[PDB]
């Protein structure tokens, strides 16, 4: 018994390079698909069969045992069309996710569509052709499988809301996004509880929101304290028209030395004080559209620092934030960064219900060489590469 | 007929099979053809039909040749077979190694029946009337599409078993050739050889006896392989009294290959001959430094380059050595002196970037290279110290990384040419910048005005709207004490030279950083342009 999934109207499969990997994580890839094979889940191929996707090894969250991971996200694309975002979700004391990605091999892959999910494990030095193999059962990964189970998805769900409704449980890919006011032993206990539920077959969004952006306060000013300031407000104004330089550009006339001090009049006085008080709240008339794309921008603070932005609009955020390295990354760009964008896009999923399209100030390749070390996340955003403009930056330097 | 299942092969959806006209022949080529076709008829390799379908016959004793350009064009796509194939750096030490040239297996490879009507060819006849000689093809037509792949693939089926039955034994299969090496004794090899040779055959499989097979060291992407060790090929430049562009540039070629493996190559001097060329055929005589530098070359070339197989058992360290400004080389090596790879990676040329970066890029190639040669990552022993890493990268705006490495100092080493100070600087004059250009003409002026009274302003004619403004950033640069700061509207400085780039492509940009490097202490600002921002509205 099978649906007959087909892909997008005139779109061909995946053919995607498979990139180099760790012998260590080859090893792991090989023992691995064998088990599938032996279990049925998947079958080696014939080389009549052109498509590619890209796969990989992962040690998530805490375990000693390596995870297969695939990135289906151009097969993703092509696959057709076919539940809403819980609006409160968001508003929970408290989340806890859950992969759920097991589910899908107790159910067989329409047979005409499988070719298409083909994949390839390398080979060092391609001392030894490939090994092809092809998914029999809904594989992990790809839009299709959350999709045609979620039948048996809620089937196997509903005992569980039913008793409780203080509860929200949203499925988001190999993903399941639950929340609840509970304290935190309940909340746990509850969780297993679930697990337990499902064996049969840590957020607080309540942080999340625009930041606020405080200005330096000072003693006494500098010209070039001065001059920096107004660079930041000026730009600021793009976001808040509001906001005014017209006193303190006035100070800044004649050609003093960067280093002299400057005594503020009480107009440049008030003025400050006026933008102080415009930026005490995000800007007005900002309101999520769902179809529209979701963009998430990063930028580099350094010392381990990282701030980020997410709209969809230019000069009009959704959200704001700052993130600071996780302990042992210290010499680790790519390690943090890795970490974050997995924390904005988790926490995109929570509020929005999908995932946003990352700009990364990191080069293609040295993402592309490392990224993977550090994923741990089962399902795998959008990403391109940029410079990071220089006042972007030290606007956001200047959250509270 | 034959023991292997046959690969279930489509024409492109919606194509049909070819229609091509059979071109006439000579009566003594058809002749030869029509014998060819008799064997191959006999052997089973082609069946006699006589089909909408039809290919093109020739002639090259004759030997045929039929040309499917079309059938392909018309071919499926199939799953690729690699073109990248093993790196020498990367390969095991054997005890022994043979070759097994299986060179008629390709038509030893059932063709799917059901795509063999599109195979359809015609042999011509000297009376342009008479019926064609009708055959197709039953097996893989030397010279289609799918031939490579699915051939490789039969025959890796086939190895399946002999390999799992032999975990000592290590099988390379390339083009028509298979790598068979391990490290048991010669007599128990020489035996398993016989045996992988009888079990191939044992499908249709036909190998040369012991009284053919080639023999070591064995070639290979430009190198001699001999079981225990790798020397490379010596390469030979020519010694003519007249050399032409394709000449030069040829030797240009093989000489840039040369230095990875060799140390010391150049073609600075050779390259400079093909400057305003007319024609490939023109001759241009060899300058004296080309004649000089194309003699170390073939001293350099004299001298043996033997290296040193991949033990699994041991360290992969990477070293690297910066031979110029953005020039690097590096050696890949497991024990002091005995690498298993070196090369060099030219000198990259940006719009703006810095040496420690250049670096970190360097590391990288030779990381993702490794990961291939030997799926793993090197240790990495560089020329920069880790205060001149943490210092740079720690602040640097773009996501970087190295992996584990370790300082070595052997000059020249790779440092930062300079430091754009973090705050302005108390007592140091300092230079209110603006540049002005019309968009249109190029023509523009560039000065400065300093709280100290200095002016100045210049006049340029021919000039942009960025270069202008980076002019008066010059010009305050070179009017400056040892101490300066310097405002600027620039948003292309708030940049390229707050991002501190070391080199360029803009020699502007050069001078500018020629400037800084020079100072003892330099602060720069930015300032909105077109403010009642003081200064920026002097200008
Ligand atoms: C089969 C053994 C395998 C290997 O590990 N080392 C060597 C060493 C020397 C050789 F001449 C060949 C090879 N081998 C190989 O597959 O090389 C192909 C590129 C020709």
């Amino acid at each position: 018994e099978t649906v007959p999934v087909k892909l997008k109207p005139g779109m061909d499969g995946p053919k995607v390079k498979q990139w180099p990997l760790t012998e260590e994580k080859i090893k792991a890839l090989v023992e691995i698909c064998t088990e599938m094979e032996k279990e049925g889940k998947i079958s080696k191929i014939g080389p009549e069969n052109p498509y590619n996707t890209p796969v990989f090894a992962i040690k998530k969250k805490d375990s000693t045992k390596w995870r297969k991971l695939v990135d289906f996200r151009e097969l993703n694309k092509r696959t057709q069309d076919f539940i809403p975002h819980p609006a409160g979700l968001e508003k929970k004391k408290s989340v806890t996710v859950l992969d759920v990605g097991d589910a899908y091999f107790s159910v067989p892959l329409d047979e005409d569509f499988r070719k298409y999910t083909a994949f390839t494990i390398p080979s060092i030095n391609n001392e030894t052709p490939g090994i092809r193999y092809q998914y029999n059962v809904l594989p992990q990964g790809w839009k299709g499988s959350p999709a045609i189970f979620q039948s048996s998805m809620t089937k196997i769900l509903e005992p569980f809301r039913k008793q409780n409704p203080d509860i929200v449980i949203y499925q988001y890919m190999d993903d399941l996004y639950v929340g609840s006011d509970l304290e935190i032993g309940q909340h746990r206990t509850k969780i297993e509880e679930l697990r337990q539920h499902l064996l049969r077959w840590e957020l607080h969004p309540d942080k999340w929101t625009v930041q606020p952006i405080v200005l330096p306060e000072k003693d006494s000013w500098t010209v070039n304290d001065i001059q920096k300031l107004v660079g930041k407000l000026n730009w600021a104004s793009q976001i808040y028209p509001g906001i005014k330089v017209r006193q303190l550009c006035k100070l800044l006339r004649g050609t003093k030395a960067l280093t002299e001090v400057i005594p503020l009049t009480e107009e440049a006085e008030l003025e400050l004080a006026e933008n102080r008080e415009i930026l005490k709240e995000p800007v007005h008339g900002v309101y999520y559209d769902p179809s529209k794309d979701l963009i998430a921008e990063i930028q580099k603070q350094g010392q381990g620092q990282w701030t980020y932005q997410i709209y969809q609009e230019p000069f009009k955020n959704l959200k704001t934030g700052k993130y600071a390295r996780m302990r042992g990354a210290h010499t680790n760009d790519v390690k943090q960064l890795t970490e974050a964008v997995q924390k904005i896009t988790t926490e995109s999923i929570v509020i929005w219900g999908k995932t946003p399209k990352f700009k990364l100030p990191i080069q293609k390749e040295t993402w592309e060489t490392w990224w993977t070390e550090y994923w741990q996340a089962t399902w795998i955003p959008e990403w391109e590469f940029v410079n990071t403009p220089p006042l972007v930056k030290l606007w956001y330097q200047l959250e509270k | 007929i034959s023991p292997i299942e046959t690969v279930p092969v489509k024409l492109k959806p919606g194509m049909d099979g070819p229609k091509v006209k059979q071109w006439p022949l000579t009566e003594e080529k058809i002749k030869a053809l029509v014998e060819i076709c008799t064997e191959m008829e006999k052997e089973g390799k082609i069946s006699k039909i006589g089909n909408p379908y039809n290919t093109p016959v020739f002639a090259i004793k004759w030997r045929k040749l039929v040309d499917f350009r079309e059938l392909n064009k018309r071919t499926q796509d199939f799953w690729e077979v690699q073109l990248g194939i093993p790196h020498p750096a990367g390969l095991e030490k054997k005890k022994s190694v043979t070759v097994l040239d299986v060179g008629d297996a390709y038509f030893s490879v059932p063709l799917d029946e059901d795509f063999r009507k599109y195979t359809a060819f015609t042999i011509p006849s000297i009376n342009n009337e008479t019926p064609g000689i009708r055959y197709q093809y039953n097996v893989l037509p030397q010279g289609w599409k799918g031939s490579p792949a699915i051939f490789q693939s039969s025959m890796t089926k086939i190895l399946e078993p002999f390999r799992k039955q032999n975990p000592d034994i290590v099988i390379y299969q390339y083009m028509d050739d298979l790598y068979v090496g391990s490290d048991l004794e010669i007599g128990q090899h020489r035996t398993k050889i016989e045996e992988l040779r009888q079990h191939l055959l044992r499908w249709g499989l036909t190998t040369p006896d012991k009284k053919h097979q080639k023999e070591p060291p064995f070639l290979w992407m430009g190198y001699e392989l001999h079981p225990d060790k790798w020397t490379v090929q010596p390469i030979v430049l020519p010694e003519k009294d007249s050399w032409t562009v394709n000449d030069i540039q040829k030797l240009v070629g093989k000489l840039n290959w040369a230095s990875q493996i060799y140390p010391g190559i150049k073609v600075r001097q050779l390259c400079k001959l093909l400057r305003g060329t007319k024609a490939l055929t023109e001759v241009i005589p060899l300058t004296e430094e080309a004649e000089l530098e194309l003699a170390e070359n073939r001293e350099i070339l004299k001298e043996p380059v033997h290296g040193v197989y991949y033990d699994p058992s041991k360290d992969l360290i990477a070293e690297i050595q910066k031979q110029g400004q953005g020039q690097w080389t590096y050696q890949i090596y497991q024990e002091p002196f005995k690498n298993l790879k070196t090369g060099k990676y030219a000198r990259m040329r940006g719009a703006h970037t810095n040496d420690v970066k250049q670096l970190t890029e360097a590391v990288q190639k030779i990381t993702t290279e490794s990961i291939v040669i030997w799926g793993k990552t090197p240790k990495f022993k560089l020329p920069i110290q880790k205060e001149t890493w943490e210092t740079w990268w720690t602040e640097y705006w773009q996501a970087t990384w190295i992996p584990e490495w370790e300082f070595v100092n052997t000059p020249p080493l790779v440092k930062l040419w300079y430091q754009l100070e973090k705050e302005p600087i108390v007592g140091a004059e300092t230079f209110y910048v603006d540049g002005a250009a019309n968009r249109e003409t190029k023509l523009g002026k560039a000065g400065y005005v300093t709280n100290r009274g200095r002016q100045k302003v210049v006049t340029l004619t021919d000039t942009t709207n960025q270069k202008t403004e980076l002019q008066a950033i010059y010009l305050a640069l070179q009017d400056s004490g040892l101490e300066v700061n310097i405002v600027t509207d620039s948003q292309y400085a708030l940049g390229i030279i707050q991002a501190q780039p070391d080199q360029s492509e803009s020699e502007l940009v050069n001078q500018i950083i020629e400037q800084l490097i020079k100072k003892e202490k330099v602060y720069l600002a930015w300032v909105p342009a077109h403010k009642g921002i003081g200064g920026n509205e002097q200008v």
